[PDB]
């Protein structure tokens, strides 16, 4: 898998901004949103990965993800928490 | 004022109170995707107890649906029944009358003063598919009808106002219109309304921009009388490379569709910049690179005279004057005299050698390039010159550029030649 | 004379406000599943490979990322409104992250 | 209770995460208690700013 | 005004005097760019005199 | 303008508390009275409250200065206060 950060396409991030009540979108903002999404995903994925590695498992389950998110003060309801 | 023709106009077609559909599938909003969760405005019903009128969703209210061009539906919205955003459904048209003036046919006039952004009248007609539109268009072209009666409701769906419709079909095109057509959503359907772009007073004609796609049809001359008129009815070009300068002006320079194609094809396709279609800015390089051939047609001479009366560019006038220098047909020159070419040449001189947007050497070259055909044209009376008094301009410019002695001597020879010509009579008037 | 009059285009903001209402009324996922899954796998590859990712974990990650982005865009819209603008810029994103404490 | 009421305004007999998110976010004290939680498939409350609208 | 029909066809003026009538109409409207040989301007002038 | 930078440099280099002790003490007692009467207070609890409130107000003023900077201004306004509080999550 090689540089699929472009998979978060411009209409999709436009939709995500549009849900927040934003009327106009600058042309330079898309790289910034991709960067912050990469940072957030990086942190949560890192925490989930070390949770899985402590559990002596090779597959990340939903429980590790919900645990990592709740440990960052971003508690998620609906996935067996 | 002009006599009312409202009933006479009404008798020409089957009056409709609402849009008719070829079938139940056409004209549905969201391409037929029924939005069961219809967009309900959160407005509270504001009933004036005196008049019994529900003032909710008014013009100066904050109704979200009104802003988003969606009409409230009774029994589904919190605004209640008979709100102020049911203009299409209640059919509350502005009061209008039909009359006739200038070269136009029937036309619509305002029977009362109409506010800005106010709904005027719903464009009515039969909703038809593309094939039915093509068949009706072919039938009308066979019938020789000289009037547009088709509007695009949306992609693949048109509205015909020929045999059945409303008063809106009599609205005439204006290149500086006071009204405009807009698309709105009423329930699960799409409507086309006409709204006031500005404040319109009683008796004034109501007009909108047609922005007409010709679909390959020939141009029709525009007689709206607006100062900003382009002279023909149309819209956006069907492709790039189609025009660089306005037709009359382009054909005045000897350029045609092929010569306007060739320049853009040679540079734009080879990584050199040509701007979009806009005649407000003249591209001097195209005019310099254009080829020039002598004029032998009087309609081309009329187009040249129109270009002189319209174009302000130095380079276009230079190349037109050069083309006239190549031109030596006496009949075209007599036509230019009838068109009063001297009158236009006076302004062409004045703008360049009295107003100074250029360099003195280049203006001198221009003056030497424009005195020659003035010396060469056939002249038989000072009454030709009297329609322009271009001699006065010649005196002013020889006095301003007195240091450039060839121009002065040529103007001396020119005024000496013109001074000897005969004169023609003007009937004396009582005093 | 068989030409057609065009319906012209909408004003800037009308279709924007329409789609604002449409996306704030509906609840489906706005990020495509497969590119987001590939992105998650790309981020996870950098630490230790041969890591299988259950569908529920990917869905939870997608939901959390969408919630975070929506909240950040709400804050950035507030920032843009404060600066007498209606268009959000990256400087508002950076300022929102700064005041939120996510960026030092 | 609040979720069933919010469903009742939506003319629905099925409680979904959307109604739960509506019930939580529309009550001040419940929003204060459940501040830092994201409801899966809950969506966002409709909120358009006043000066964002045209004139 | 340049059309096939003529204003003076509804009067008692003979067709040999149509240019005479148009010169009268043009000179009465104080026009000065008019030339006798320009029939178009004559027709425009008489049209604006009789049907302003 | 010069004395503004002098005050900024002096207070950013100093470490003593800037809120006066006795009015803050009376404010704490007045606030605590309406939850329960006849309340006693240790001095160290009042000092801890003063230090925490001063740190919180300094952080709020820094974020408010950032908000004021955003709007091409140099003067802080109440709208900056509620913007910082709204984004930070207080109600
Ligand atoms: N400004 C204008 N100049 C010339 N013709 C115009 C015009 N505006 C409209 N038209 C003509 O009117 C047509 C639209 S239908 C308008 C009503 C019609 N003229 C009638 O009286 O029955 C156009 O296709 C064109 O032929
Ligand atoms: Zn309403
Ligand atoms: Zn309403
Ligand atoms: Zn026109």
């Amino acid at each position: 898998l090689r540089d699929n950060i472009q998979g978060i396409t411009k209409p999709a991030i436009r939709r995500l901004a549009r849900r927040g009540g934003v009327k106009r979108i600058s042309g330079l903002i898309y790289e910034e949103t991709r960067g912050v999404l990469k940072v957030f995903l990086e942190n949560v994925i890192r925490d989930a990965v070390t949770y899985t590695e402590h559990a002596k498992r090779k597959t990340v389950t939903a429980m590790d993800v919900v645990y990592a998110l709740k440990r960052q003060g971003r508690t998620l309801y609906g996935f067996g928490g | 004022y002009p006599a009312d023709k409202t009933e006479e106009a009404l008798t020409t077609f089957k009056t409709l109170s609402q849009n008719s559909y070829q079938n139940k599938t056409l004209g549905n909003a969201h391409n037929g995707r029924s939005t069961a969760d219809g967009m309900s405005c959160d407005c509270e019903e504001n009933w004036d107890t005196v008049s019994g009128i529900n003032n909710a969703c008014g013009e100066y209210s904050e109704c979200i649906n009104r802003l988003t061009s969606i009409e409230c539906i009774s029994g589904t919205c919190s605004c209640g029944d008979d709100c102020q955003n049911q203009r299409f459904q209640k059919k509350q048209y502005a009061p209008i009358a039909v009359f006739e003036t200038e070269k136009k046919g029937y036309g619509v006039r305002a029977q009362a003063d109409i506010r800005q952004d106010a709904f005027i009248y719903e464009y009515l007609g039969e909703v038809i598919d593309e094939s039915t539109f093509r068949k009706r268009k072919e039938n009308y072209d066979n019938q020789g009808l000289e009037h547009f009666y088709f509007m695009m409701l949306q992609k693949g769906e048109f509205i015909d106002a020929t045999a059945k419709g409303g008063l809106g079909r009599f609205c005439n095109h204006s290149c500086r219109p006071n009204a405009y057509v807009d698309k709105w959503e009423v329930g699960n359907k799409l409507r086309m309304g006409i709204f006031a772009k500005r404040e319109i007073y009683k008796g004034e004609e109501i007009c909108f921009d047609y922005n007409v796609d010709r679909y390959g049809a020939n141009p029709q001359k525009c007689y709206c009388g607006e100062d900003n008129c382009i002279g023909f009815l149309g819209g956006r070009t069907q492709t790039d490379s189609a025009n660089i300068l306005p037709v009359p002006i382009a054909e005045a320079l000897g350029s045609t569709n092929a010569q306007e194609q060739r320049w853009v094809r040679l540079m734009k396709e080879q990584n050199k910049s040509i701007k979009a279609s806009d005649y407000s800015s003249i591209n001097e390089d195209y005019v310099n690179s254009l080829e020039m051939r002598p004029i032998a047609d009087k309609d081309e001479a009329s187009k040249v005279t129109s270009a002189l009366l319209k174009t302000q560019d130095y380079i276009i006038l230079r190349k037109l004057i050069e083309r006239v220098s190549l031109t030596k047909d006496p009949e075209v020159l007599k036509e230019i005299v009838r068109l009063r070419g001297y009158q236009c040449v006076a302004n062409i001189l004045t703008m360049i050698v009295l107003d100074q947007e250029q360099q003195q050497v280049d203006v001198e070259s221009f003056t030497l390039s424009v005195l020659d055909m003035l010396e060469s044209w056939p002249n038989s009376s000072r009454n030709r010159i009297s329609s322009s008094q271009i001699e006065s301009v010649l005196e002013s410019v020889k006095t301003k550029l007195k240091k450039i002695q060839p121009i002065g001597k040529k103007i001396n020879s020119l005024l000496n030649s013109w001074s000897k010509l005969e004169i023609s009579y003007k009937i004396p008037k009582s005093q | 004379t068989g030409g057609v009059m065009k319906p012209h285009r909408y004003r800037p903001g009308t279709v924007a406000l329409r789609e604002i209402r449409r996306y704030q009324k509906s609840t489906e996922l706005l990020i495509r599943k497969l590119p987001f899954q590939r992105l998650v796998r790309e981020i996870a590859q950098d630490f230790k490979t041969d890591l299988r990712f259950q569908s529920a974990a990917i869905g939870a990650l997608q939901e959390a990322s969408e919630a975070y982005l929506v909240g950040l865009f709400e804050d950035t819209n507030l920032c843009a409104i404060h600066a007498k603008r209606v268009t959000i810029m990256p400087k508002d994103i950076q300022l929102a992250r700064r005041i939120r404490g996510e960026r030092a | 209770e609040l979720a069933g009421n919010a469903a009742r305004d939506n003319k629905k007999t099925r409680i979904i995460p959307r109604h739960l998110q509506l019930a939580i976010r529309n009550d001040e004290e419940l929003n204060k208690l459940l501040g830092r939680v994201t409801i899966a498939q809950g969506g966002v409350l409709p909120n358009i700013q006043a000066v964002l609208l045209p004139k | 005004p340049q059309g096939e029909m003529d204003l003076l066809d509804s009067t008692r003026i003979h067709p040999e005097d149509y240019s005479l009538a148009r010169k009268m109409a043009a000179d009465a409207l104080d026009i000065e760019d008019i030339d006798d040989d320009d029939e178009s301007a004559m027709r425009n002038a008489i049209y604006e005199m009789v049907f302003p």
